[PDB]
């Protein structure tokens, strides 16, 4: 749940 | 028919402003903390760019994370070189439209050497008169130029993407020149530049590592950048990372 992983999986 | 180069142009993010706070003691510590806050936001922009980069999403998620964590400083310094080339012909460090640093202000403690190193990268854009399309293709290749010695989880996909953008660099060169006499010479020069980026950024990364670990320097880092460095730094210092070079070292 790192911030980078979250961003890679996020929609936009 | 749409082309890869036209897509690289359309997905390139707009330049960020710092929001700089000129109303304070221009200390070395505050400037470095300001630069790291800008850097963290630029890395967020670069992650969104990578998600839009044709082919990148085909990589295993773990490889996507590895490549971004390993190459972020190369991407940031290369783009800084480009802005400083276009906005000042390599004379000033153009971090953002509201944060332009001339080398008199680089006299601040711990600032002289790193600013000389950043200026050297910009000076290569000036020397070679790099075109925008050449820059965009080279920047993709930097995202794809530092890998674990033990390999990636989706190696075959990675090999294909990298070869695709090597070809695209060749196409950008052919477009830059309504002729033929210099195409190979130009490809040689630009791949020599790519190879040289590993060493040209190495001092910047080592300095960043030291300010990250040495908390008594009181330099602040934003959250996602701190997470990235905390993962990248042990791998680099342990010698588990290798650059992908075009030419004999
Ligand atoms: C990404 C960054 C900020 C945004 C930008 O346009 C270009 C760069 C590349 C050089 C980076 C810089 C900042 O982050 C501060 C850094 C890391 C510097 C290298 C050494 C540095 O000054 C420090 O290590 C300060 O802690």
């Amino acid at each position: 749940p790192s911030l980078l992983k979250k961003l890679l999986l996020a929609p936009a | 028919f749409p082309t890869l180069i036209s897509l690289l142009e359309v997905i390139e993010p707009e330049v960020l402003y710092s929001g700089y706070d000129s109303t304070l003691p221009d200390t070395s510590t505050r400037l470095m903390s300001t630069l790291n806050r800008l850097g963290g936001r630029q890395v967020v922009s670069a992650v969104k760019w990578a998600k839009a980069l044709p082919g990148f999403r085909n990589l295993h998620l773990d490889d996507q994370m590895t490549l971004l964590q390993y190459s972020w400083m190369s991407l940031m310094a290369f783009s800084l070189g480009w802005r400083s080339y276009k906005q000042s012909n390599g004379n000033m460090l153009c971090f953002a439209p509201d944060l332009v640093i001339n080398e008199e202000r680089m006299q601040l403690p711990y600032m002289y050497d790193q600013c000389q190193q950043m200026l050297k990268i910009s000076s290569e854009f000036v020397r070679l008169q790099v075109s925008y399309d050449e820059y965009l293709c080279m920047k993709v290749l930097l995202l794809l130029s530092t890998v674990p010695k033990d390999g990636l989880k989706s190696q075959a996909v990675f090999d294909e993407i990298r070869m695709t953008y090597i070809k695209e660099l060749g196409k950008a060169i052919v477009k830059r020149e309504g002729n033929s006499s210099q195409n190979w010479q130009r490809f040689y020069q630009l791949t020599k530049l790519l190879d040289s980026m590993h060493e040209m950024v190495g001092g910047l990364l080592q300095f960043c590592f030291y300010t990250f670990v040495n908390k008594s320097l009181s330099v602040e880092f934003p959250e996602m950048l701190a997470e990235i460095i905390s993962n990248q730094l042990p791998k680099f210092k342990a010698g588990s990372v290798k650059p992908l070079l075009f030419h004999q070292k």
